[PDB]
């Protein structure tokens, strides 16, 4: 049938970004129309795919990731880009296909007192590598003394919250974004546009 | 409107354990942080402990830490703080605290910041090696002087505080006041309620004390009448 | 852990007139953000503490226009445009960044007015209290200001001095005055064996003490 791309963008709530959402797409026609032609997106930057010319290819597979970050990380969400998101969150391959869509979302994930579920993960011994989705909530070991498990000097949860109000400035409001990675293989393509 | 109405106070043996109750409604409870606030007698506010609103996420005080463990039910509405080996300094009035913040299923304690939103009525917990003992509620009568004559009750020999005092149910509010207890040399407390009203009052209109004492489960109604 | 001191411990104020709180933070404050977490409460006697204030500077529902707040980074003030007999009470700032949630000392904002004389009134032990054993008796002096005043019991014109306790309520709400409570605490043999007990009260607003007295058995 229709590819429910409406199930990813019109959802209630949406995954932070260190726990990002994936949804597979696949034996499907999508129609990629209403969202290039829509005017609810702050960003929509494409990368080695026109948005026009979507309607005229078709992928094996569609994966439509999906979190929420603030304003001034949504530039992280890019081929070769650093930064908190970037390297401990949410990171995106040298050769990424596909397309990254953003849009404000202050109305939705915000409250007067702070909205604490969204988290961020601030702390990694490492980078991750492309679309590596990390969970884990040891604690971090800063110094040379092992934390075993408790907090302390030198040993910090991996976890922050990003605290949501309206009276944020736009660069710390929340944006919900949905990454469209289309992935060619050898072997029978199921969407199309 | 919301509203938290707390419950589980009383008198407790040093080395004892109780758990009290903090009923919430007028709001998504299992959407907010919800915590526990003690206030020692002639004491500043302190922490003591707080919860995500999932249940998943605790946070303690350095000084309760292993003492108490904080639970709760969303099913019922209701917060839980049970305390063991109480010590002393745990006598303290305990309020249930609400956030302001939108905590819940995907957050955590100790990564939350802001304030609460409302505050319980607060109940009252007293650690010490002593039992309790009830009120004797005695009247004080007013006489034959003056437009304004005074009456009252007096409450004296009970233990542990605290004890309310009302006048007529509820219907008397002006001109009342309960003065702070004192603390005997016997142990007990002992306090006064009175309240000042016009004089031709006095034969028209009956006056009765209405004295509870929580932690022996007394209640006490006292008519004073001029003698 | 973030220590907050509040300046001053006690803030006498006159009615209608401007009063000023000082809250200082041994740590910045501010958040990544750029959101300052402090909170002003205010609690009075007997009640729980209501949040006046919200992030430095934002008053929360139901707070009168009266209340003001400023400050950033470490310094913060809770500002009263005029005080009202309702401000009495305690009031503190709290450190809601950073774990632990940490509080200031506290402090005591108590009003001043127009001198007022007490109205002295003199309960005699009740019977019931006398079959228990023991004699209370108690001198009222209600709604008075300064609360500077000096309650002397007397029997058979004797001063007691070490069997008599007093207490004062807060200042009230509604009219800014204090009442106070004393108590003459004497075993059922001692009552007994006296006839005149008198209670004798020195207050600013009085230009001559006023003694209160009754006899016993006497009505
Ligand atoms: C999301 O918003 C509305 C749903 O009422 C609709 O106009 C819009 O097309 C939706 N977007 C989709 C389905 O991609």
């Amino acid at each position: 049938n229709l590819c429910p791309f409406g199930e990813v963008f019109n959802a209630t709530r949406f995954a932070s970004v260190y726990a990002w959402n994936r949804k597979r797409i696949s034996n499907c026609v999508a129609d990629y129309s209403v969202l290039y032609n829509s005017a609810s997106f702050s960003t929509f930057k494409c990368y080695g795919v026109s948005p026009t010319k979507l309607n005229d290819l078709c992928f094996t597979n569609v994966y439509a990731d999906s979190f929420v970050i603030r304003g001034d990380e949504v530039r992280q969400i890019a081929p070769g880009q650093t930064g908190k998101i970037a390297d401990y969150n949410y990171k995106l391959p040298d050769d990424f296909t596909g397309c990254v869509i953003a849009w404000n979302s202050n109305n939705l994930d915000s409250k007067v007192g702070g909205n604490y579920n969204y988290l961020y993960r601030l702390f990694r011994k490492s980078n991750l590598k492309p679309f590596e989705r990390d969970i884990s909530t040891e604690i971090y070991q800063a110094g040379s003394t092992p934390c075993n498990g408790v907090e302390g000097f030198n040993c910090y949860f991996p976890l922050q919250s990003y605290g949501f109000q309206p009276t944020n400035g736009v660069g710390y409001q929340p944006y919900r974004v949905v990454v469209l990675s289309f992935e060619l293989l050898h072997a029978p393509a199921t969407v199309c546009g | 409107q919301v509203q938290l109405l707390e419950s589980g106070g009383g008198l407790v043996q040093p080395g004892g354990s109780l758990r009290l109750s903090c009923a919430a409604s007028g709001f998504t409870f299992s959407s907010y942080a919800m915590s526990w606030v003690r206030q020692a007698p002639g004491k500043g506010l302190e922490w003591a402990s707080a919860i995500s609103g999932s249940g998943g996420s605790t946070y303690y005080a350095d000084s309760v830490e292993g003492r108490f463990t904080i639970s709760r039910d969303n099913s019922k509405n209701t917060l839980y703080l049970q305390m063991n080996s109480l010590r002393a300094e745990d006598t303290a009035v305990y309020y249930c605290a609400k956030d302001t913040g939108y905590c819940g299923d995907d957050c955590y304690i100790k990564l939350i910041r802001g304030g609460p939103d409302y505050w319980g009525q607060g109940t009252l917990v007293t650690v010490s090696s002593a039992s309790t003992k009830g009120p004797s509620v005695f009247p004080l009568a007013p006489s034959s002087k003056s437009g304004t004559a005074a009456l009252g009750c007096l409450v004296k020999d009970y233990f542990p505080e605290p004890v309310t005092v009302s006048w007529n149910s509820g219907a008397l509010t002006s001109g009342v006041h309960t003065f702070p207890a004192v603390l005997q040399s016997s142990g007990l407390y002992s306090l006064s309620s009175v309240v000042t009203v016009p004089s031709s009052s006095l034969g028209t209109q009956t006056y009765i004390c209405n004295v509870n004492h929580k932690p022996s489960n007394t209640k006490v109604d006292k008519r004073v009448e001029p003698k | 852990d973030i220590v907050m001191t509040q300046s001053p411990l006690s803030l006498p104020v006159t009615l209608g007139q401007p009063a000023s709180i000082s809250c200082r933070s041994s740590q910045s404050l501010v958040y990544s953000d750029g959101n300052t977490f402090l909170n002003w409460f205010q609690q009075r006697p007997g009640q729980s503490p209501r949040r006046l204030i919200y992030q430095v500077s934002n008053r929360d529902s139901g707070v009168p226009d009266r209340f003001s707040g400023s400050g950033s980074g470490t310094d913060f003030t809770l500002k009263i445009s005029r005080v009202e007999a309702e401000d009495v009470g305690v009031y503190y700032c709290m450190q809601g960044t950073h774990w632990p949630r940490t509080f200031g000392q506290g402090t005591k904002l108590e009003i001043k007015r127009t001198v007022a004389a007490p109205s002295v009134f003199i309960f005699p032990p009740s019977d019931e209290q006398l079959k228990s054993g023991t004699a209370s008796v108690v001198c009222l002096l209600n709604n008075f200001y300064p609360r500077e005043a000096k309650v002397q019991w007397k029997v058979d014109n004797a001063l007691q001095s070490g069997n008599s306790q007093e207490s004062v309520t807060e200042q009230d709400s509604k009219d800014s005055t204090y009442s106070l409570s004393s108590t003459l605490t004497l075993s059922k043999a001692d009552y007994e064996k006296h006839k005149v007990y008198a209670c004798e009260v020195t207050h600013q607003g009085l230009s001559s003490p006023v003694t209160k007295s009754f006899n016993r058995g006497e009505c």
